[PDB]
RNA sequence: GACGGGGAAUCAGGGUUCGAUUCCGGAGAGGGAGCCUGAGAAACGGCUACCACAUCCAAGGAAGGCAGCAGGCGCGCAAAUUACCCACUCCCGACCCGGGGAGGUAGUGACGAAAAAUAACAAUACAGGACUCUUUCGAGGCCCUGUAAUUGGAAUGAGUCCACUUUAAAUCCUUUAACGAGGAUCCAUUGGAGGGCAAGUCUGGUGCCAGCAGCCGCGGUAAUUCCAGCUCCAAUAGCGUAUA
């Protein structure tokens, strides 16, 4: 315990990890090309309400 | 391989000068010295290159134009009083005295300081 | 007092709502279509077609047999004509208001280069404009937002100091030419 | 509008002078009264010294206590409470350390669950709290 | 918390707010007062009286007013080189010929405005898409569409680096030699992911504690809102906060 409002308390207990090293990401001209690929020419014609990007379910 | 055309030639019997706008084409190279460009120009008017002065050569995007003026004269002398010394200096028929602003100015205070024939003694 | 200008104005207009889908994915369709680089060019380009239709409904509002409307109205239609948005046929000051912003879009530089003929895709076409290798008459354009005209159109080709248009080869080209006679001699 | 002759501009103009004083908004950007008793006096940031850390609670609906400063100011002298914002910056304030107040976001009202607050704090020692969150930038010693 | 105006922001139409600020006019050189010269001054980079402040001093006296250009202190959220030149524009003088912190030039400069890099092509990787078909199985995939640290070739730009150009001499831009990129490490950030309002009931930790939250509200030992990772959404060399 120590006491009951201390300052930075989560945090100072919360678990450390770090980055995951991975490339750089598309910046510029070409992710606005991929933004217009993903969301409009690589679809299908489904039925219901659409799902999400970031749908994890 | 270089050619000179001409532009808005006109003469001043008044000024004892000839005044047009030339246009150096330059392809595939870089921007032609002054040298070439008054020794071309000499050329083309029948002229000793002494009295041949241009100026002001801007570069156009893309490489091959480049606008400048030339100046014709008629003889040395009439070419030397009617000049800005800075094309004279550039060509290396004038000099100038050397010394920066601040120690005249200072000097100039110097004799502002006494009075008579020593004021010249001071500023040494 | 010094000598300046101070002489500046925004050529685009943020809307007024930020987050909804619709102008969203309207906007995003454009500039996937077109190889644009951001929405500030299409927000421009709407700018400048607001401003035309503006004048063009003040012209509209002045009653007809009147000298600055006529004389307004025949060099916004002329300019209109000559940039290559209006046909010769639509002579008429009441048909600038049916205009779409695609037609605007439809004269840029980097979309008549891959309509032309010149480029395999619309981002080659404009990585293309970037890297200074056509002309239009005579003379390079290094910007992709290059409006031109109807008579300027034919006249667009390949410039002189590139390799896809005749002449000195390039960097990489030399350097691996450079490194096959190191190779072999 | 309800006089409508033809030669009233008179009664128009003074009756909506006189019902625009009868304002709140209006009322209070100009007179001198709102500007007086202003703690900024139509500043947007200020400066000022730190004396005592005083923790306030929060409101009825939620149970929390919320770290807060005492600042007293530089140009004339007075009083305030801040509010540090982020979570654990107070081990960064000492006493006697100069601080960044500034708005609070309701301009000039307490925000949120703070009873009596209006201000908040920026920069500490001369450096951002961001930076000394993110360890970016150190404290000089 | 008033210099005025020509103006600026915002704007269906009507309006609201600002205008110290480069052009015009007025006022002042700490504050009042008086005056000489001169055509024109109550001039302050002219003089004189006062107080406030202040320099040197053998103590008898002598010398001043950066709200000019740089720069220092103080102040405050808040604002730049003790640089070069009269060559461009004008002004003044006995005057083509001398002077000009007026001015011009460069440096600092994310107030702000305009343009515009951070990729593309070719083949393999493996899923679909239009055409007579194989009910549904392979296939023309020759006509495509896409992304996975698969590979190989065409390209130029930042930066280093001669020259030329520009300029009073430069510098900047442009022209231009020789160099200069495969994860092209030459590595794009800022605020968010409950509703308003585009975008996870993902995983681990705390457990009305820490904290988030402009508003509604979220946390009570299973948090769609906290603290960290992954995915993603918005603008993009820009984004967020506070104020009028």
């Amino acid at each position: 315990h120590g006491s009951l409002a201390r300052v930075g308390k989560v945090r100072g207990q919360t678990l450390k990890v770090a980055k995951q090293e991975k490339k750089k990401k598309r910046t510029g001209r070409a992710k606005r090309r991929m933004q217009y690929n993903r969301r409009f020419v690589n679809v299908v014609p489904t039925f219901g309400k659409k799902k999400g990007p970031n749908a994890n379910s | 391989t270089v050619t000179i055309r001409t532009r808005k030639f006109m003469t001043n019997r008044l000024l004892q000068r000839k005044q047009m706008v030339i246009d150096v084409l330059h392809p595939g190279k870089a921007t032609v010295p002054k040298t070439e460009i008054r020794e071309k120009l000499a050329k083309m008017y029948k002229t000793t290159p002494d009295v041949i002065f241009v100026f002001g050569f801007r570069t156009h995007f893309g490489g091959g134009k480049t606008t400048g003026f030339g100046m014709i004269y008629d003889s040395l002398d009439y070419a030397k009083k009617n000049e800005p010394k800075h094309r004279l200096a550039r060509h290396g028929l004038y000099e100038k005295k050397k010394t920066s602003r601040k120690q005249r100015k200072e000097r100039k205070n110097r004799m502002k300081k006494v009075r008579g024939t020593a004021k010249a003694n001071v500023g040494a | 007092p010094v000598a300046r200008s101070w002489v500046c104005r925004k050529t685009y207009v943020t809307p007024r709502r930020p987050f909804e889908k619709s102008r969203l994915d309207q906007e995003l369709k454009l500039i996937g279509e077109y190889g644009l680089r951001n929405k500030r060019e299409v927000w421009r380009v709407k700018f400048t077609l607001a401003k035309i239709r503006k004048a063009a409904r003040e012209l509209l509002t002045l009653d007809e047999k009147d000298p600055r409307r006529l004389f307004e109205g025949n060099a916004l239609l002329r300019r209109l004509v000559r940039i290559g948005v209006l046909d010769e046929g639509k002579m008429k000051l009441d048909y600038i208001l049916g205009l779409k912003i695609e037609d605007f879009l439809e004269r840029r530089l980097q979309t008549q280069v891959f309509k032309l003929g010149l480029a395999k895709s619309i981002h080659h076409a404009r990585v293309l404009i970037r890297q200074r290798h056509i002309r239009v008459r005579k003379q390079v354009v290094n910007i992709p937002s290059f409006i031109v005209r109807l008579d300027s159109q034919k006249h667009i080709d390949f410039s002189l100091r590139s390799p896809y248009g005749g002449g000195r080869p390039g960097r990489v080209k030399r350097k691996n030419a450079k490194k096959g006679q190191g190779g072999a001699g | 509008g309800k006089c409508r002759g033809l030669r009233t501009a008179r009664k128009l103009r003074s009756h909506r002078r006189d019902q625009k004083w009868h304002d709140k908004q209006y009322k209070k950007a100009h007179l001198g009264t709102a500007l007086k008793a202003n703690p900024f006096g139509g500043a947007s940031h200020a400066k000022g010294i730190v004396l005592e850390k005083v923790g306030v609670e929060a409101k009825q609906p939620n149970s929390a206590i919320r770290k807060c400063v005492r600042v007293q100011l530089i140009k004339n002298g007075k009083k305030i409470t801040a509010f540090v914002p982020n979570d654990g910056c107070l081990n960064f304030i000492e006493e006697n350390d100069e601080v960044l107040v500034a708005g609070f976001g309701r301009k000039g009202h307490a925000v949120g669950d703070i009873p009596g607050v209006r201000f908040k704090v920026v920069k500490v020692a001369n450096v951002s709290l961001l930076a000394l969150y993110k360890g970016k930038k150190e404290r000089p010693r």
